[PDB]
């Protein structure tokens, strides 16, 4: 029920759908998610855009 | 529906 993760790994989106964000980077999940990828805003570089969940982890 | 259900990347 956490809201903040942090990137455990750099990664470049490829769609336009999708965040690209780098390693340590917090994010915070934007609304409602399910599945795999979930909307993600950046607390970090103000971006937003779906993340992939394998790459993240909870985070305070 | 379907962004969210899509295949997940490799891990690097």
């Amino acid at each position: 029920g956490v809201t903040t993760f942090v990137a455990l790994y750099d990664y470049v989106a490829s769609g336009e759908t999708d965040l690209s964000f780098k390693k340590g980077e917090r994010l915070q999940i934007v609304g409602y998610n399910h599945g795999d990828w979930w909307l993600a805003h950046s607390l970090t570089t103000g971006q937003t855009g779906y993340i992939p969940s394998n790459y993240v982890a909870p985070s305070d | 529906v379907s962004l969210a259900r899509r295949p997940l990347p490799p891990l690097p």
